[PDB]
RNA sequence: UUUUAGUGGGCCAUUUUUGGUAAGCAGAACUGGCGAUGCGGGAUGAACCGAACGUAGAGUUAAGGUGCCGGAAUACACGCU
RNA sequence: UAUGAUGCCCUGACGAGUAGGCAGGCGUGGAGGUCAGUGACGAAGCCUAGACCGUAAGGUCGGGUCGAACGGCCUCUAGU
RNA sequence: UUGGCGGAAAGGCCUUGGGUGCUUGCUGGCGAAUUGCAAUGUCAUUUUGCGUGGGGAUAAAUCAUUUGUAUACGACUUAGA
């Protein structure tokens, strides 16, 4: 019930995720996804590897530029698989892929503000336990995205830049928490107990 | 005035045009059906022309009135005009394409003598 | 009050269809918050307005709206189907639409 | 490798400053007039 | 003596029509694209130089296989060329023109072109020779060229219609509903 | 075909709401009853419970009266069928047959 | 003659209208609609505006009152369609709502009647609204929903 | 009872069936289609599944489906991989 | 009296289709009758993302251009 | 206004200190009807242009000429107060 929804990708499954943004777009809801390196796909990493190297040999005879381009990002990837999804010939796919951002990590615009789940694509409901899965970040690096560890450092910076903040936030909560201890007992919280809240 | 109509109900509007007739300058826009074996308009495949047959004919009723509720009858002179002084309110006179300034006038100033609705007054007017 | 809404907002879906045909004359109203068709038989019978903007001025105004209202379900997942005056104009897919609380049944 | 930034030296040569031009005859030749003017200071600018 | 598609005042148009010219339709046409709506003068300047190949008539229409050049650069277009054929017909129709203004009276430093077209006149046939003992059409496709030079003015300001507005009684009832609060 | 035992019900129902008779073919409907009179008189039946009765308990004249209705034009089914195909029989998990008892559900929600 | 005149030419004559069976029947009203109920009103200028229920008028529409006192809305029709019921209720009787009907109202500043009728029930409604607590505060506010809010969930 | 048009090149499918290694081959039998036919389904596809068509509205369905494309359960239950 | 009996009205069932058959109408050039029809105060024709009627063939009108003849109806006819 | 932090698409985030406006934390008074039984009952964002007001700055490119490290033609590369 938000204007934009900002996902995370970390633990989500490309066609489960894939499928319900798809549908979220096309309904009119603005996605973007952010950390798209560190989704997962299932079936084990050589598997999917080979998946890769057929879409890998496909491009047009007569011209190799105009065939099916095979982008390597993850947030490309997962671009892919999204876009098989919304009917992207006629003009509300179109439209519905302008409401669609997909980042590799986490962008300055974007680490602010908070980031769902979707509880119907995470990995770890999804897959029987035991089951092998493919790090998508591997995936990439295998078949020519050459920023990964760029991307690493990133995160090592920015997890730092958000664990100050939680510490930040934390100990605050703490004195709210203490204030909500001490507004208890009164009148008035006995009347918010009377009634619900 | 006109009588107690049912409200006017057109089966199908649009002009039916003949297929191809976009297509072809020689091939005019009258209604002339495809009669051939490899069509696709009289074998009436979707998403083609829809065909003039007799489920859209309209209301026995609301047949020929225009929205006024009058059917429209063509007037040449007076004479002609007043054999609908009894039927006012059903027919509505319409004076002909080649009756010229000085008679339109004369039609016109006898129609609003009897009553009778005329449906085009402003032909051939000097300002 | 900063909220000032009296009306319960949905999206619009696509129209009434098959895999191939789409009927025009009916259309899907996605309201938020609303689960089973039991949930939704609440919204039966209230009264739908699109409201959306133009560029040329008549009647005084600058904003139009396309008038119906909601006649039944549709779906297990409290999707509901919803005719209008006009239908909606199919740009409008994945555009909200209004679902006032009258005619009131409470 | 985005760049940020780039920093340009004082005095220019008249080459570098005819790289700009495709005309170097009608020009003013006013190419860095008011980059060099943030030198009158300590070049805080610059140093920033 | 009936002329195109004018919207202007007659009372200060000087026109010039010279029928029949043996030039090429397609390069007159492109002539007169490349003079119209300029300033009479700009343009008597500009044809000039088109002879002495200095700026070139440039071809939009009637182009294909055309060598492309450096001139149209000036225009936008790669493909442009010097038709000074069809820029004898028309300049002189434009000194027609300036003396059709001068008898007319007309301030002559504020004329532009408000109105030049040209079109297709019968063909002059010959014919030519060919393989085989055949014989082939070779036809020339001369051009009935018009135009209409007129003085500019300004004071051309844009008062519009009345617009009544016919709102409701509760549109008009929260109108009135504002005139009590502030205004 | 789907075929079974009709209870009195069903029979009751769809002789009041779907029933039409036969008249010089002429299908009119059963609303009053002096035409089942003036039509079966000369058969005893002179309502609409003399029709229902001459069914369902099968008498004299059960001929006569099951041809005086016509044909019963059913709708399709209120909740669906029940089956994915229809075309199995009705023991296999499918429609067609002798259902007997089960008839009553399916023509109560035809009708 | 440029059309040949036709021989029978339809009556001009309009016809009787059949004997209608349809008679009038009052409005059997829903019972979350009690004289004293509380209202909110989702149309009009007064749309939101938390309301008191008065007598059931003859035109098949509900009197209600502000009191003008207290949010701004006056003796006024309302429909019955257009109405949430809140379920809280005040007491009605004591007041004189029983003079006013359809004629009451009738289309042509304020007649100044109107403003004395206003008085006369507003004072005795206010006497009501006195008596429990918090109401007076809450009949000046104004009704709208916020995020997460369920109609169909929420409860009147 | 009269009279007269158009055909006298056929094809497909289930079961029956001859020749043949077979065949989207050749040839018969009963029936149904396609030709002459639109529609919903089989992604598409003359004949397959449903179902045959005056023009409209509403309801219910068929055959097929209900992650997204696409209307409709990322429903429920037991297992296997 | 005051109107069509090849009319008006009631009831029911039904309505795919090539080759083909039949019926009911529309349109064109000419002939007889008729409207004591229209017409240089402008016929006929032509153009017209202007309007009305018929399910459709088609009809009717408004505007512009134009400059002399032409239309409805009951019938005949074909180089339709 | 004070200072610090943020370049992955920083363009945001926090903070010092006054000043001003409101306060529904609580208790008062007056107005708010006639939009006449509802009709989005218009209170958002974007782009542009015209005006007044104020600060700021005062160039290029193309053709034509010339070159040959380029050249089918454009393009390219040069040079010219």
């Amino acid at each position: 019930v938000e204007p934009v929804v900002v996902i995370d990708g970390k633990g989500h499954l490309v066609g489960r995720l894939a499928s319900v943004v798809a549908k979220q777009l096309l309904n009119g809801q603005k996605i973007v996804v952010v950390r798209a390196e560190e989704l997962n796909i299932s079936g084990e990493f050589f598997r999917n590897k080979l998946k890769y190297h057929d879409f890998l040999r496909k491009a047009t005879a007569f011209n190799k530029t105009r065939g099916p381009f095979h982008f390597r990002a993850p947030s490309r990837i997962f671009y892919k698989a999204l876009r098989g999804m919304v009917s992207h010939k006629t003009a509300r796919g179109k439209a519905a892929l302008e409401r669609l951002k997909v980042f590799e990590g986490i962008p300055p615009p974007y680490d602010k503000k908070k980031r769902v789940v979707v509880p119907q694509a995470l990995r770890v409901l999804r897959l029987k336990p035991g089951r092998k899965y493919t790090t998508l970040g591997k995936l990439s690096t295998s078949v020519g995205w050459k920023y990964e560890d760029v991307v690493a450092k990133l995160e090592a910076k920015r997890k730092v830049s958000s664990a100050e903040y939680y510490a930040k936030k934390r100990a605050f909560t703490k004195k709210v928490a203490s204030a909500n201890a001490t507004a208890a007992e009164s009148d008035v919280a006995k009347q918010l107990a009377a009634l619900g809240y | 005035a006109s009588l107690p109509h049912p409200k006017i109900v057109k089966k199908h509007t649009k002009k039916f045009k003949r297929h191809h007739s976009d297509r072809y300058h020689r091939v005019a826009e009258n209604w002339r059906k495809q009669k051939g074996i490899d069509s696709v308009v009289r074998r009436r495949f979707r998403g083609n022309i829809s065909q003039p047959k007799i489920g859209y004919g309209s209301n026995k009723k609301t047949k020929f009135l225009s929205p006024s509720g009058h059917k429209t009858f063509l007037v040449a002179n007076v004479k002609d005009l007043e054999t609908l002084t009894m039927h006012t309110k059903t027919y509505a006179a319409e004076i002909a394409h080649n009756i010229s300034a000085k008679n339109r006038v004369v039609i016109l100033a006898r129609a609003k003598a009897l009553g009778i609705k005329v449906t085009n007054p402003k032909g051939r007017l000097a300002l | 009050a900063e909220s000032h809404r009296l009306y319960v907002k949905g999206k619009h879906l696509s129209y009434q269809r098959s895999k191939r045909v789409n009927n025009p004359n009916v259309s899907l109203i996605k309201i938020e918050g609303v689960a089973t068709p039991q949930d939704a038989q609440f919204y039966l019978g209230k009264r739908i307005a699109y409201v959306y903007r133009a560029s040329k001025e008549v009647r005084g105004s600058k904003i139009r709206v396309m008038w119906g209202k909601v006649t039944r379900t549709h779906g297990n997942s409290g999707v509901v189907r919803a005719t209008f005056r006009n239908n909606l104009p199919a740009k409008t897919f994945g555009a909200s639409v209004r679902i006032f609380l009258y005619p009131s049944n409470i | 490798l985005r760049s940020l930034t780039t920093v340009w030296a004082e005095h220019l040569s008249d080459e570098v400053k005819r790289r700009f031009y495709k005309n170097w005859y009608k020009s003013k030749k006013k190419a860095f007039t008011k980059y060099s003017a943030k030198y009158a200071q300590d070049g805080a600018g610059i140093e920033r | 003596a009936r002329y195109g598609a004018t919207s202007t005042n007659p009372a200060k148009s000087a026109s010039a029509r010279g029928s029949y010219l043996r030039v090429s339709f397609k390069n007159t046409r492109e002539t007169a694209q490349a003079i119209n709506g300029w300033e009479l003068t700009k343009a008597q300047k500009y044809l000039e130089q088109v002879l002495d190949h200095q700026r070139a008539i440039p071809f939009r229409r009637f182009n294909s296989s055309i060598g492309r050049t450096a001139q149209g650069k000036e225009f936008g277009v790669t493909k442009a060329r010097w038709p000074a054929k069809s820029v004898k017909f028309v300049q002189g129709l434009l000194q027609n023109a300036a003396a059709n203004a001068e008898a007319k009276g007309l301030d002559a430093t504020k004329l532009y072109v408000s109105h030049i077209q040209v079109n297709q006149a019968p063909k002059q046939r010959r014919r030519t020779y060919r393989a085989h003992g055949r014989i082939n059409k070779y036809e020339s496709s001369p051009s009935h060229i018009e135009l209409v030079v007129t003085e500019k003015e300004e004071a051309v300001a844009k008062a519009a219609e009345k617009k009544v507005v016919r709102l409701t009684s509760r549109q008009r009832g929260r109108i009135a509903a504002q005139k009590r609060i502030a205004a | 075909v789907a075929y079974g035992y009709p209870s009195y019900s069903t029979i009751r129902q769809l002789v009041y709401k779907r029933g039409f008779g036969k008249i010089n073919k002429q299908r009119v409907p059963l609303s009053d009853n002096a035409i089942i009179e003036a039509n079966l008189g000369k058969y005893g039946i002179l309502s609409i419970d003399d029709l229902i009765h001459e069914i369902i308990t099968v008498g004299p004249h059960f001929k006569q009266a099951n041809n005086f209705l016509w044909p019963f034009k059913l709708s399709n089914p209120s909740g669906g069928w029940g089956v994915p195909r229809k075309f199995k029989h009705f023991i296999q998990g499918g429609s067609f047959g002798n259902r007997e008892e089960f008839i009553n559900k399916l023509v109560k929600s035809m009708n | 003659s440029a059309q040949k005149a036709p021989k029978w030419y339809p009556s001009e004559d309009v016809a009787a209208l059949k004997k209608t069976r349809k008679a009038a029947r009052p409005q059997k009203l829903r019972a979350s609609l009690v004289p004293g109920t509380v209202l909110i009103l989702l149309a009009g200028r007064f749309r939101g505006k938390r309301v008191v229920y008065l007598k059931h008028l003859e035109d098949n529409t509900l009197l209600i009152s502000g009191p003008f006192k207290v949010n701004g809305v006056p003796l006024r029709r309302v429909n019955a369609r257009y109405v949430i019921a809140t379920s809280t209720k005040v007491s009605v009787e004591g007041v004189n709502v029983e003079k006013f009907n359809v004629e009451y109202f009738a289309k042509e500043e304020i007649k100044a009647e109107r403003v004395e009728d206003q008085k006369v029930v507003d004072k005795a409604l206010i006497a009501e609204i006195k008596k429990t607590p918090l109401l007076k505060q809450y009949l000046s506010a104004s009704f709208s929903l916020k995020n997460g809010d369920k109609p169909h969930m929420l409860k009147f």
